[PDB]
């Protein structure tokens, strides 16, 4: 039978990431492993899997059994800090002691613990923890959700040359962002699920990147993440680029993103449309509902293009500045009725493309 | 809403 | 008709969420009145009422109109910090301008407006914000929601002497809480509703400053700063807390407030997740508190604490004692037993000004 | 859960 003592705080984030991701009983647990010095804890939904490595110093005994996992990690939560937490195997019950505070948990065997299928990597890469989370949130919020076309409920991530590319989209909206991470990298791009992302950016010390043909794996310190892929075709996100976005606008970041919030109140509730007219330097955006009620703001712009209107999802606006995050935003535009590039002024790794709205 | 394809 | 008045963001903002804090659409609206140097707001949903006088420096018109609440307040809200919001009635149209941003919004008649209807005040007194903030914060929790007994769905407001008293129950647990407020009050007992004690709480944001309150037969005022919030009262007859308080707890046992917060959050993990049951085992300087499930699993654990009493068994739900223990917020907690089958008083071991009367379960 | 009255 299975055994261990162990530190509340060597405990604490090992259990945590993996308690991360019921529909069937085993995947509400947690598969523990005690074997060569050291406690495996491993947590699924079938699609996905963490694994969590922690180094036993004190004595321990082999073996293996599973556990509930939202139940363990509140326990080992709940102990003071500075606990020492004894585990055991005692029949059909793990055993958690610690103090004067005694648990006896349930459990199922480890024999019916589900394990996702062995695979082999193709493409394979290391880069700061830092840089995978830049790419993860800079286009997060443009994948699409509960979208009938599976293949946009998800991430693409692209390796070419010496750049690892991230791309999202829901068919009205798309988010790229690119960074260079110092190493030769084969053509390949594969779409991670949404469910997937999440978890990729909950753990984010180098990471250590393995993608194969239907699965991705990611090892950040003591932790290995690994998901299957969403076997689909990502659209060609290149043919979506504006081409020749000859009518370039400049403004200030939050001064804009403060207009169309406040312009956004007395937009339609179900459309969120808002109409943009930009002329010589200025850019004015008003927004009307069926109320017949009506937003208006003007605003100094850089602007030296040909005077044109154009419609816009306020939302979908408002999400690129918030994601943004920097002085000033430059909106390259075409006509009215096509979409809009918009970019920092002073960076081009992260670009945005909105569809407009016909208003 | 006009869509990207 | 011709309303107008400019004044700045800042002087409008907490008068505007305050009052905004809908099944008729003139009530998700608020009535704006200018009338000699005052900007008066008012929001109500017919059983309460916020009104907030805003006073006017620069020129301004008399008059008067209702806009949506929560589109004027966003409008407001978005604005840059130090803007100033001139307003004016253009015909059925209430036009809002700063700056270059300029909102037309849509209006009611005033005259269409509800009002609660006037009353006059039985009780008045005067006590500081953090007095009445410490009375509902240390009872609010115990208050029944959505219970068919209306009148535990509120909160007791009772003077007596030169005191003011909140109670607060919902027949398995009961909170009291008494504080002195320096002035001779009548003897008076009402019930606040739920709604209205969460309205009048998160309005004493001013600690020291002073609240007067009035009270009438059916209805409840508090006066904080420039704003009136009136509610009417719950009309039914309030359980005597007095009779249900133990009489004689000759066991006592007292304990850390936060070791014995975390024993009980640590045996709750493994408690029946509908009915919440712990056992308690009480003896010589000693407390062991046990939780079972139905999928057999069980937690123990065994606390030093300063008992001298006989030894017994008794049964509770663990929510109503930890959330007792996370309002007593204290360094150690007296708690005083009978029996087995009667109910205990938890209260702070260093103070008496609020009590906590729990019910057990059956073991 | 015995009732307070």
């Amino acid at each position: 039978h299975m055994k261990f003592t162990v530190e509340r705080e060597h405990l604490l984030k090992p259990l945590q990431q993996v308690s991360g991701p019921p529909t069937l009983p085993i995947l509400g647990n947690l598969l523990l492993q005690v074997a060569d010095g050291t406690l495996s804890l491993t947590g699924t939904d079938l699609e996905m899997e963490m694994v969590a490595r922690v180094a036993l110093v004190q004595p321990h005994e082999p073996g293996a059994t599973t556990v509930p996992a939202r139940k363990f990690f509140d326990i080992c939560r709940g102990l003071p800090e500075g606990a020492e937490i004894a585990v055991q195997l005692e029949g059909e019950r793990m055993l958690v002691r610690s103090g004067r505070s005694r648990f006896s948990l349930s459990t199922l065997p480890a024999a019916d613990f589900p394990n996702l299928d062995d695979w082999q990597s193709e493409v394979e890469f290391t880069l700061p923890q830092a840089t995978m989370k830049r790419l993860i949130e800079a286009t997060q919020f443009s994948m699409a959700h509960q979208d009938v076309r599976y293949y946009l409920n998800g991430m693409l991530f692209e390796t070419e040359g010496e750049e690892l590319r991230t791309v999202a989209t829901d068919g009205h909206r798309l988010a790229v962002c690119s960074m260079p991470i110092g190493q030769s990298l084969p053509s390949h791009s594969v779409i991670v699920p949404r469910k997937g992302v999440i978890e990729l950016m909950r753990m984010l010390n180098p990471l250590r990147v393995q993608i194969g043909s239907n699965n991705i794996r990611a090892h950040v310190g003591d932790f290995i993440f690994t998901s299957k892929l969403v076997d689909g075709r990502f659209p060609d996100y290149r043919r979506v680029l504006p081409k020749n976005p000859d009518k370039h606008l400049e403004a200030g970041c939050d001064l804009l993103k403060q207009a169309f919030a406040r312009a956004a109140i007395l937009s339609n509730e179900k459309f969120r449309g808002v109409r943009l007219y930009v002329s010589e330097n200025q850019l004015k955006i008003t927004a009307n509902n069926p109320e017949q009620e009506e937003a208006e703001e003007i605003l100094d712009v850089t602007y030296s293009g040909a005077e044109m209107e154009i419609g816009f999802n306020v939302s979908y606006v408002l999400d690129v500045l918030n994601a943004l995050k920097c002085e000033n935003v430059r909106m390259m535009l075409t006509d009215s009725v096509s979409s809009v590039q918009i970019e920092d002024a002073a960076s081009q790794s992260a670009a945005y493309v909105v569809m407009p709205m016909r208003l | 809403q006009a869509x990207l394809f």
